[PDB]
């Protein structure tokens, strides 16, 4: 019955260059159970290849997992990670925003 | 100073197949094995580049042994059932971390076993290595059986032998990573938030361990109560990321100066924007 | 290297 919703980062694996590789992270963390659907966003739509480290958890017992895929950002482009979880009414969209 | 450390979680799923059990091992801030139960062929399988020199005896003893902790958690799982009067319908889950650290020259510095069950404390194993600290009258059940079997020994011949032994190895066939901090690449930057005031964002790139501080300070003041601080957060090669800002009035940004202390500067590190 | 504990149930 213990309950905690995730904690969400967006961001880059490197500070972006529009055309250069580089990766797109949704790291989410402090969540308990461990059941958790993350989803890799370009353009509003999901990302086929992404991957997903092993789950482990911290000291209080939250767990975390990191979701990561190759990117190439663009000017116009517009990512985003798409969490659900047990916890949460309905799915929370964070953007990726290059400056965080 | 350094760690060797085991986390293992088994989680039920009525009605979706067996529990799965998915264990991952660090050295310090370094994932370098993992199991996972719901893998195509189950395997302990290397994470760091350096335990891919480990042979087969050591895949195949690790593999073996993930499995058989595997079955006892399962078993665990529907022992727990029975102690807390639950329902074969819900789902729930065990964690369990465990493990050594070792001090400078090497010598067992304290020993670790600890659990949860759904997310709350079940038994740990105090640092006497002797004696159990049970959560609640379930685990009060466990403690007794627990010392009847004589479980504290064991893990104690563990912790103290195999645990440090591996960790010393795993130190040396990898100091140059592990025992080579990697210090954070950092850069200020300037963002308008209106023709009033800006954001200036301090950035710490690809360090390793973990470990950091960063802050803000305005006219050499810490700023510290009015900083957004980030989580430390994984860039995914190993190394991590943080950043910490602030909002601050137009014409005040060179009176901020971010300071950045990490174990591979040698120095505290002190940086502003540079427009 | 994880531990070789036999069979401990709780
Ligand atoms: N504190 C604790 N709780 C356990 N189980 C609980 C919470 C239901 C538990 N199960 C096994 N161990 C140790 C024995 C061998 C090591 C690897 O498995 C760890 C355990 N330690």
């Amino acid at each position: 019955m213990i309950q905690r919703t995730p904690k969400i980062q967006v961001y880059s694996r490197h500070p972006a260059e529009n055309g250069k590789s580089n990766f797109l992270n949704c790291y989410v963390s402090g969540f308990h159970p461990s059941d958790i659907e993350v989803d890799l966003l370009k353009n509003g739509e999901r990302i086929e290849k992404v991957e997903h480290s092993d789950l482990s958890f911290s000291k209080d017992w939250s767990f975390y997992l990191l979701y990561y895929t190759e990117f190439t950002p663009t000017e116009k482009d517009e990512y985003a990670c798409r969490v659900n979880h047990v916890t949460l009414s309905q799915p929370k969209i964070v953007k990726w925003d290059r400056d965080m | 100073s350094h760690s060797m450390r085991y986390f293992y979680t088994a989680m039920s799923r009525p009605g979706r197949g067996e529990p799965r059990f998915i264990a991952v091992g660090y050295v310090d801030d370094t994932q370098f094995v993992r199991f996972d139960s719901d893998a195509a062929s189950p395997r302990m399988a290397p994470r760091a580049p350096w335990i891919e020199q480990e042979g087969p005896e050591y895949w195949d003893g690790e593999t073996r042994n993930m499995k058989a902790s595997a079955q006892t958690y399962r078993e665990n799982l529907r022992i727990a059932l029975r102690y807390y009067n639950q329902s074969e319908a819900g789902s729930h889950i065990i964690q369990v971390m465990y493990g050594c650290d070792v001090g400078p020259d090497g010598r067992l510095l304290r020993g670790h076993d600890q659990s949860a069950y759904d997310g709350k404390d079940y038994i740990a194993l105090n640092e006497d290595l002797s004696s159990w600290t049970a959560a609640d009258t379930a685990a009060q059940i466990t403690q007794r059986k627990w010392e009847a079997a004589r479980v504290a020994e064991q893990l104690r011949a563990y912790l103290e032998g195999l645990c440090v032994e591996w960790l010393r190895r795993y130190l040396e066939n990898g100091k140059e990573t592990l025992q080579r901090a990697d210090p954070p690449k950092t850069h200020v930057t300037h963002h308008p938030i209106s023709d009033h005031e800006a954001t200036l964002r301090c950035w710490a790139l690809g360090f390793y361990p973990a470990e950091i501080t960063l802050t803000w300070q305005r006219d050499g003041e810490d700023q510290t109560q009015d900083t957004e601080l980030v989580e430390t957060r994984p860039a995914g090669d190993r190394t991590f990321q943080k950043w910490a800002a602030v909002v601050v009035p137009s014409g005040e940004e060179q009176r901020y100066t971010c300071h950045v202390q990490h174990e591979g500067l040698p120095k505290p590190l002190t940086l502003r924007w540079e427009p | 290297r994880v531990a070789q504990l036999e069979q401990v149930y709780i």
